[PDB]
């Protein structure tokens, strides 16, 4: 059985997951990879501290390889992520004027959507700007440019690649009824109407181990289609203990929702995850299906 | 470059409510604990422990128990309380005596024993309040006496942790212009704008990791995830631990507080990324 083939056959776009050069070079992983899995995101090449380690000297070389083998593998990618306050290099927080921040985001945004033009799906363009409470993270974007940095992002995106979907991606989006997941609709749906080119929400459902439960994770997927947001997507899902109910409750979560295109789980074995003592993936340690993916592919024959 | 350490600081004595030092310690979640806060001090022979209502008479067999199961312990002095300051060479000598004497490996007549014959293993300046005319230079050099690596007595882990801004207020750069401090640990959760896990902290971490080669650095994180510089565990994973440990002196990490972890487990992910 192939997770994506079965997801597309249920009426989803696809089932995948994260990896990168080292991961795609293993010959085990590689090979889950190829039969399972219909999209990738880059777990860190396409981050901005690795793309543009210094103003204007950009690097390309892991990005590259990823999107060559999604390319040669008939695979599509979620392009991760433009604008972000973490794993971005320390030159673009010392930027200390709002109009040379404006100058550097646009900029990296268009060389980085431009050379990836045509290949990629989707775009995380902002990633992770709301804080628990529902305000903005203070990020060098936020503190310089206000509320606007988000708009001027996905400007830039839209302009850089007219076909990529553009998203806004965040976690903790997973209670309806969460400040978080109010703020992140309530924003949407203002920006929407001001003609922000949002194509959709991700939400990366990162569940830990005292979480809200996955009976929730319905109502809040839904609470973020009914934006009007165009599309939905699960973007990172892992869930510590990998119970095969909760795995199910997360692929009902996105059957139910019509404007939910897929999900992509945050690698593929439990030993490569950021979580891997939570054992939170689909396959264990030795590369083998676990009970969450045999139950996944019940669900769907 | 630095590495991983496996070394994970935590505050404790701010929140009665976060059990006993001994638990703590059993958690087998932190390589260190710091009692916090030794919070009145001076020129006029006055000091008080501020241990927010904890059971005093538990602490000293908690701390032989700590000790017991490999796990040292430290006082942080100061806070951000504005009871205490070190103005000249003597106070920070009648310190570094009451220290001795009250909690190390000292025994006069004329200075109590809080937690009878338990023995501490380190101090700590939390320094949020002073002045360039404070004196705790004097007091590190006197504490660093007694830091012994082999031999007669026992290590004395000599700490400071500061603001997340670099440079530091002047008080605190003569104490650590010292040389002999063994650890920094940064605090990046607080509202600094400029200066948190949100905005700044690299710029900083790199300046401080710079000016002090010969002591290790700890980044310090709030366990509160409420907090609005809190960092998900996965952005330690892929984002904080790999950036800080990039520097030779990378120590460990650092939680605020006991309190917080007890409630949320941040130090169950925590201590397999410091
Ligand atoms: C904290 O972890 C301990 C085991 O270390 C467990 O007993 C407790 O229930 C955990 N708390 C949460 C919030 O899950
Ligand atoms: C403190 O004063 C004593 C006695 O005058 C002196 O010998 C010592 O050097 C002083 N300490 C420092 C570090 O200035």
């Amino acid at each position: 059985a192939s997770l994506n083939d079965l997801f597309v056959a249920a009426g989803k776009s696809y089932f995948g997951t994260c990896s990168d050069q080292a991961l795609l070079q293993n010959s085990q992983n590689e090979a889950i990879v190829a039969s399972q899995f219909g999209v990738i995101t880059p777990e860190n090449s396409m981050k901005w501290d690795a793309l543009e380690p210094s103003q204007g000297n950009f690097g390309w070389s892991g990005a590259d390889y990823l999107v060559d083998y999604a390319t040669q593998h008939n695979k599509k990618v979620r392009g991760h992520t433009l604008v972000w306050h973490s794993q971005l290099p320390s030159w673009v927080s010392s930027i200390g004027d709002a109009n040379t921040l404006r100058s550097v985001m646009t900029n990296h945004i268009n060389e980085v959507v431009g050379r990836y033009k045509g290949k990629i799906m989707h775009w995380d363009v902002v990633n992770e700007i709301f804080n628990e409470d529902g305000t903005f993270r203070n990020s060098v974007f936020y503190n310089l440019l206000g509320e606007d940095f988000v708009r001027i992002a996905f400007e830039t995106a839209r302009a850089a690649d007219p076909d990529a979907k553009l998203y806004i991606n965040d976690y903790n989006l997973d209670s309806a009824s969460y400040a978080k997941t109010q703020a992140m609709a309530s924003y949407v749906k203002k920006w929407l109407a001001e003609g922000v080119p949002i194509d959709g929400i991700g939400s990366q459902a990162h569940y830990s181990s005292s979480h809200w439960s996955s009976t929730e994770a319905a109502g809040a997927l839904s609470s973020l289609a009914n934006t009007g947001v165009s599309e939905v997507a699960i973007t990172e899902l892992d869930i510590a203990g990998a119970a095969s109910s909760d795995y199910l409750n997360l692929l009902n979560a996105c059957l139910n929702e019509q404007k939910c295109v897929g999900i992509t789980v945050w690698g593929v074995s439990d030993k490569d995850s950021w979580r891997a003592s939570d054992s939170p993936l689909l396959f264990d340690g030795n590369y083998q299906p676990k009970d969450a993916y045999n139950a996944i592919v019940n669900a769907l024959s | 470059a630095g590495g991983k350490t496996g070394q994970v600081t935590v505050f404790w004595g701010r929140n009665k409510a976060e059990g006993s030092l001994r638990e703590a310690c059993d958690s087998g979640m932190y390589t260190m604990v710091t009692m916090s806060f030794l919070d009145v001090f001076g020129a006029n022979g006055k000091y008080h422990l501020d241990l927010s209502g904890h059971d005093l008479s538990s602490v000293g067999a908690d701390i032989k128990h700590c000790q017991s199961k490999g796990v040292p312990v430290s006082l942080s002095i100061g806070g951000y309380g504005t009871g205490y300051s070190l103005p000249s060479n003597r106070s920070a000598l009648d310190l570094f005596d009451h220290l001795w004497n009250s909690y190390f490996g000292g025994s006069k007549p004329s200075v109590p024993r809080p937690f009878g014959d338990a023995w501490l293993d380190g101090v700590d300046l939390f320094l949020e309040h002073g002045t360039p005319a404070d004196r705790y230079d004097v007091l590190a050099l006197e504490l660093a006496k007694h830091n012994i690596r082999g031999g007669p007595g026992k290590p004395l882990h000599l700490t400071a942790t500061v603001r997340c801004g670099y440079p530091p207020a002047a008080h605190v750069g003569r104490a650590l212009a010292t040389g002999i401090f063994e650890r920094v640990h940064v605090r990046t959760y607080e509202s600094d704008k400029w200066c948190n896990q949100n905005l700044g902290w690299e710029g900083s971490w790199d300046k401080w990791t710079a000016a002090y080669p010969a002591t290790r650095f700890y980044v310090g994180l709030t366990a509160d995830d409420k907090s609005h510089q809190w960092v998900h565990p996965k952005n330690v994973y892929y984002g904080v631990a790999p950036v800080a440990q990039k520097k030779d002196n990378y120590g460990g990490i650092m939680l605020w507080d006991r309190y917080f972890d007890k409630q949320t487990n941040y130090s169950s992910l925590i201590k397999y990324y410091a």
